[PDB]
RNA sequence: UCGA
DNA sequence: GCATCCGTGAGTCGAGGGTAATAAGCACAATTTAACACTTTTGTCAAG
DNA sequence: CTTGACAAAAGTGTTAAATTGTGCTATACTGGGAGCTGTCACGGATGC
């Protein structure tokens, strides 16, 4: 069994060593090498690309099968954030929560998966801005949901163009970090390199998180 | 009643602990085949069982 | 080991001795010294591991 | 990984050495600068070291020198440009001794630069005291500064003797001047080496480590027990709290350092307790004694008051208040026997 | 960290080396070494 | 006297550092190996920092809470509750101003992220190895004319600013 | 620890507990009144010596001691209370 | 002009115009270059910090550095008749002291190699009271491997103030 | 013993050194007056 | 370096 | 984009046991501090 | 409560005895030195 590593890769939401090729859009399969490499195409009606596979690994696909965005192509894990570029958040929230959920039942261990959900909602919290448009916002921009999200909605009313953007998945630590409050990633790590950043934007504790508090 | 210059620095038995003595080792400066650390005059040891 | 790197340290002890004083009649005894062994055994049968 | 050894290394290695000629002629020219100087003191009736650090005002940099002495030293425009216009209303005979005098200014730091590639190789002996290497190396050059304003090239010596003894100095007292975390002075140092000596001597020869007897007694006149086991007392140096402990790395020394020097919780209510309990047992006391107490002991104004001060406000004569702070004492000396209140706080 | 003079090559990889003070080998390294690589082998040393 | 919601960390400037100073410690000294008292601009210097005992000047001419805050008259110390000493903070004025190792040594460094220098070059800059170029007047080196933000050598700029020589034997 | 006579630590992951049961005067309480606060020990020692209910803390110290710590890093760290106006911690203190 | 070390890099950081960089950078963004909008990014989110802020970048140069209070770096004597004492004292005074040497040989008008050298070290020394052992080898108490715990040290780390002294109790 | 290689001065003198703490029987030094005891290493064997 |  | 280098972590409370090490030296000016001769208060006593 | 006489406590001025700070030594000395390995995973800056 994967066990407890495997816990962490999805809760870190690392690159897996087994990492399988995912259809990026809804094509036709198909199946074309000569014997050097084994390649693998997926064609829509107007689009088209192709996958290029090692001989050895064994695939799920049968040549013409119509199949979609984010299905994957060869056994094994599942890159996270390629599932989050390939089918949507939703699909994401569903994978991670029943990959930790499928090591903890195969251990004999019951749990309810709010818990795991709770922390799956702190994982993908941020975005990437793309196209600010009328906002301060600059292209590449990291920021989280609800301020993006309210963002939008004033820029709504007030007529103007929103901001266009694009689902940010990241691991605990990577997530924690990147948290509103600075005195939460003092107290956690990266302390020297948190405080610099922290000061240079003077950013300004409202102590919302309740760590930042047990310090005050 | 007037306190005197010296006051009382003297060792207790810690608490959780206490018995009998079986031994006793003084040491002080300016005895035979005992050299004692500058600027200390006197060492005592009590063994408690 | 401890004893090789200490009687080093004392080996060295012995160059800058050599190079000062009066080069004419120096016996063994001015040019031998304590520290940078009996400290090298000091430090090991205390602080090793 | 940039040392910063290896910087100061290769900077004195940029500039080479230098052989008799370019040495004398060095030092010639800067006596000959600074006697220039001495006359061209003479010139506008100033002071030596005035005109000579003008000229270093005009050489080694310019506003820099002026601008970052820290916030006062001499002003730049009033006590400096002055000095500048003030020795320019001079002919050729005088005007010409300026550049001498610069001239010799800057035989100066060629000379010390020539022979910092010794001071570098002084304080490589010198390692493994209270300072490091760049450290010790500066502080020794400091010393090589003055080596060269007092040498000179007319005894026939050559620089490297003159300067030497001074480096020699001059690391040496470095060394008393920082040392221990907290400072000692001079001539503890020095006894302190003698002492030291003196161990290494008769420890070598006798096969074993002497007695304040024997140390003192091989110390000459004055030097007994006590004294030497004093100094030794003085010789130990403070010890870090962040020392680690056994086998466990994470384990610090300071953690275990207790603070008495802040009142303890129980304290608090142990003097507030005694502050309370005693306003009460004083309100037994005639209006006039309770407050004559308390003022004699520093529980108004906090300071003792003499009996000429209590009797002063109040009227009465000196002995009358000892009188009444006697018998109110023992007034309250009847009341304590009884409530066993304040009885307590016998330490 | 320091000119490449002739006889600071001389001087330095020498001990690294030839010295059998700064290089020491253990009897038991220097003795299995030897029966391992099927030669022998002088000093505890590298090179002489 | 107030509830406290907010907190901010933000940079502060030499001046506000010098606002909280109550004064430069210059002696690198710490207490007398005799008297164990603070040294005169020693690190535990009682002047500034405040008093070792509650209220109890250190000279001694003043001693108790009676007259309170008012700096005495011969060491100059205040008399003040003797926590002020954990509260107060000293301040030491550098002759040629120094960098914060953090902002350097940062993994996004920020002086080099904003002056845009890499911290391969900041590192010889800052630690004194190669100059840097401010406003060269004129200057040019190997017919490329020299700007601002480049990096020079030794030889270099006293061969620009003092000119380039050539000693033969 | 028993050599020095001590009280035990409240760990990390007993805060989490803590925090996890919701109890805020228990955790509050932990993390101040009877372990660094200056006044906190005090007047909640006197509190139940004089069978009253021990009032609530004010200043962590070690807290404090952080944000001064801060300060050497020449980081200005200031407490606002909710309008962004400063808050003296220090309690007239430093304040020169 | 091509002054070097930190005080240069006080200069140019110093006459720096946060708006103009800006608008440059806005500018520079625009550019189709896949990589030359991703580096603007990157530095405008810095200028955008300081802007924002409302703090100086010159002051990440530091003049007068902080000095922790007595009682934070305490030296008190146990039972015994030991002494025992905090390594910060010991940075900060090997610091001042390279400060005052320094001060001392420069406005004697030593020559400016040495000058040079001993800001160096006024560098290195600073570093080694802000963050000691981020650059080169930690400077440590002559004789013993320890390295000396400094501002950063106490901060970050396991056992740091937030960890240890904080977060836990 | 002490050699001049030129001068051909050859003075003996034998000296002292310090002094090395010694085991008793059951194998266990006594350091500080409280006995303590060094432990085996093991690390793999020089050699090649 | 042991206890859980 | 693709290999490499630097930076940051890494479990929780306890139990203990704890601390090594100085090779410049002398002469003299500058203060500082212990010594000491005598003054003014302060505290205590007797009698009112 | 008061008045005067006095021992002891505490003051104040000058001085003897220490403690502390500074300076110089001229045959000629002219670029230090110690190294330490049996991680490991990852994330970002930097280099091909
Ligand atoms: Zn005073």
């Amino acid at each position: 069994t994967q066990g407890l590593p495997r816990v962490i890769e999805l809760f870190e939401a690392r690159r897996p060593k087994a990492k399988a090729v995912i259809s990026e859009i809804d094509g036709v399969v198909r199946i074309e090498e000569g014997e050097d490499r084994l390649s693998v195409f997926v064609e829509s009606e107007g689009f088209s690309k192709e996958y290029k596979l090692p001989k050895d690994a064994r695939l799920l696909v049968k040549d013409g099968d119509y199949v979609e965005a984010g299905q994957p192509l060869t056994r094994g894990a599942i890159d996270p954030h390629q599932l989050l570029e390939a089918k949507g958040p939703e699909a994401v929230e569903r994978y991670l929560v029943d990959e930790i959920q499928k090591v903890y039942r195969a251990q004999g261990v019951k749990l309810h998966d709010k818990h795991i959900e709770i922390v799956v909602r702190q994982m993908l919290k941020y975005v990437e801005v793309t196209d600010p448009g009328d906002s301060r916002l600059l292209e590449g921009q990291v920021l989280e949901k609800w301020d993006v999200e309210a963002l939008n909605e004033r820029l709504i009313a007030e007529g103007k163009v929103p901001v266009a953007w694009k689902p940010l998945l990241m691991g605990v630590t990577k997530s924690a970090l990147s948290t509103k409050s600075w005195l939460s990633a003092a107290s956690f790590q990266n302390t020297t390199h948190v405080l610099t950043e922290a000061a240079i934007a003077g950013k300004k504790d409202e102590l919302i998180g309740l760590k930042e508090n047990v310090i005050l | 009643e007037k306190a005197r210059d010296v006051k009382d620095t003297s060792l207790r038995v810690p608490p959780g602990e206490g018995g009998i003595v079986v031994g006793r080792l003084r040491l002080r400066r300016g005895d035979p085949g005992v050299e004692l650390k500058p600027g200390v005059r006197e060492v005592v040891r009590v063994f408690v069982a | 080991d401890q004893f090789r790197v200490g009687l080093a340290r004392l080996a060295r002890g012995v160059r800058e001795r050599m190079v000062m004083g009066s080069p004419d009649t120096l016996t063994p005894a001015k040019l031998v010294n304590s520290r940078p062994l009996e400290a090298a055994l000091r430090e090991f049968f205390s602080r090793s591991q | 990984t940039s040392d910063p050894v290896r910087q100061y290394l290769h900077e004195i290695g940029q500039v080479p050495l230098l052989t008799l000629e370019e040495e004398i002629d060095l030092a010639r020219k800067v006596e000959e600068g600074m006697e220039a100087i001495k006359k061209l003191s003479e010139a506008t009736g100033l002071d030596q070291e005035l005109i000579r650090e003008v000229v270093r005002a005009k050489i080694l940099g310019t506003a820099r020198i002026q601008k970052i002495p820290g916030l006062k030293e001499k002003p730049d425009p009033k006590t400096v440009e002055e000095v500048d216009g003030k020795l320019k209303s001079l002919p050729k005979e005088l005007k010409r001794y300026l550049h001498i005098a610069r001239e010799g200014e800057a035989a100066r730091q060629h000379l010390i630069e020539a022979n910092l590639r010794l001071v570098v190789s002084i304080a490589k002996k010198y390692t493994g005291r209270g300072l490091s290497f760049l450290d010790l190396i500066q502080e020794g050059n400091q010393g090589l500064i003055r080596a060269v304003e007092k040498f000179e090239y007319k005894r026939r010596f050559k620089f490297s003797t003159y300067a030497t003894w001074w480096i020699r100095q001059a690391i040496n007292r470095a060394i008393a001047d920082q040392a221990r975390t907290i400072r000692i002075p001079v001539h503890m140092v020095e006894t302190i080496n003698k002492l030291s000596r003196t161990a290494r001597q008769l420890q070598q020869e006798l096969g074993r480590e002497p007695s304040y007897e024997e140390i003192a007694e091989a110390m000459g006149p004055g030097w007994d027990a006590k004294r030497v086991e004093e100094t030794l007392k003085i010789a130990q140096e403070p010890v870090s709290l962040e020392t680690p402990i056994g086998d466990e790395k994470d384990s610090f020394y300071g953690d275990f350092i207790p603070d008495e020097n802040l009142p303890s919780p129980v304290e608090a209510a142990a003097q507030s307790l005694l502050s309370e309990e005693l306003e009460k047992a004083l309100s037994k006391l005639s209006e006039r004694e309770a407050m004559v107490l308390k003022l004699r002991k520093g529980l108004i104004d906090g300071r003792e008051h003499t009996l000429e001060e209590v009797g002063a406000y109040f009227g009465v004569t000196r002995e009358r208040i000892r009188q009444i702070e006697n018998k109110a004492l023992r007034k309250l000396k009847y009341h304590e026997s009884r409530t066993r209140k304040l009885r307590d706080f016998l330490e | 960290g320091d000119p490449p003079k002739k006889d600071k090559a001389l001087a330095y990889l020498f001990g690294l080396l030839a010295d059998p003070k700064r290089y020491d080998l253990g009897e038991a390294g220097r003795y299995k070494a030897e029966e391992k690589l099927g030669v022998g082998l002088s000093g505890r040393t590298l090179v002489r | 006297k107030k509830e406290v919601r907010k907190v901010r960390i933000a940079l502060a400037s030499p001046e506000k550092i010098r606002s909280w100073s109550y004064g430069e410690v210059e002696k690198p000294e710490t207490i007398n190996y005799r008297t164990l008292k603070p040294e005169r601009d020693g690190l535990f210097d009682e002047r500034i920092f405040g008093p070792i005992k509650d209220y109890e000047c250190a000279c001694g001419k003043y001693k108790r809470q009676r007259f309170e805050g008012k700096v005495c008259e011969r060491c100059g110390v205040e008399v003040t509750r003797s926590i002020v000493r954990r509260y107060r903070m000293g301040h030491i004025e550098l002759a040629t101003p120094a960098a914060h190792i953090w902002f350097v040594k940062d993994v996004p460094s920020k002086i080099g992220t904003l002056l845009d220098l890499s911290a391969t070059e900041l590192e010889q800059v800052l630690y004194f190895n190669k100059y840097i170029v401010l406003d060269p007047k004129g200057a040019v080196l190997d017919g490329v004319p020299v700007e601002k933000r480049q990096l020079l050598t030794d030889e270099e700029y006293r061969e620009l600013r003092y000119g380039k020589q050539e000693t033969y034997p | 620890g028993k050599a020095q006579f001590g009280g035990q630590r409240f760990g990390e992951m007993e805060v989490w507990a803590l925090e996890a049961y919701g109890a805020a005067h228990t955790l509050q309480e932990m993390l101040t009144i009877k372990s660094d606060d200056i006044e906190g020990r005090n007047a909640a020692y006197q509190a139940i010596i004089k069978g009253e209910d021990v009032p609530e803390p004010s200043v962590p110290e070690s807290f404090r001691v952080l944000v001064k710590e801060l300060q050497a890093l020449a980081l200005d760290v200031q407490t606002l209370d909710e309008k962004d106006n400063p808050v003296d911690i220090f309690e007239g203190l430093a304040s020169k | 002009d091509a002054r070097m070390g930190a005080e240069a890099i006080q200069e140019l950081l110093k006459e720096l115009d946060l708006e103009k960089l800006e608008r440059e950078l806005l500018e520079e963004m625009k550019h189709p270059s896949r990589a030359r909008r991703a580096k603007a990014r990157k530095r405008l989110e810095v200028v955008r910090a300081f802007l924002d802020s409302g703090n100086r970048p010159e002051w990440m140069i530091l003049e007068a550095v902080p000095v922790l209070p007595p009682d934070l770096r305490p030296m008190v004597q146990v039972d015994g008749g030991r002494f025992a004492t905090s390594d910060l004292n010991d940075l900060y005074r090997r610091l001042i002291n390279r400060n005052n040497r320094l001060k001392k040989l420069l406005a004697q008008g030593a020559p400016e190699i040495i000058i040079r050298n001993e800001k160096r070290m006024l560098q290195e020394a600073v570093d080694a009271v802000i963050d000691n052992g981020r650059r080169g080898s930690p400077v440590t108490n002559p004789g013993s491997e320890r390295p000396l715990r400094s501002l950063t040290d106490i901060l970050s780390g396991k056992q740091g103030r937030f960890r240890q002294n904080l977060l836990g109790k | 013993q002490l050699i001049h290689k030129d001068t051909g001065l050859i003075k003996e003198d034998e000296v002292f050194l310090g002094h090395l703490p010694l085991m008793t029987e059951d194998g266990s030094f006594i350091i500080n007056g409280a006995d303590r005891v060094i432990v085996s290493q093991i690390h793999r064997s020089p050699g090649v």
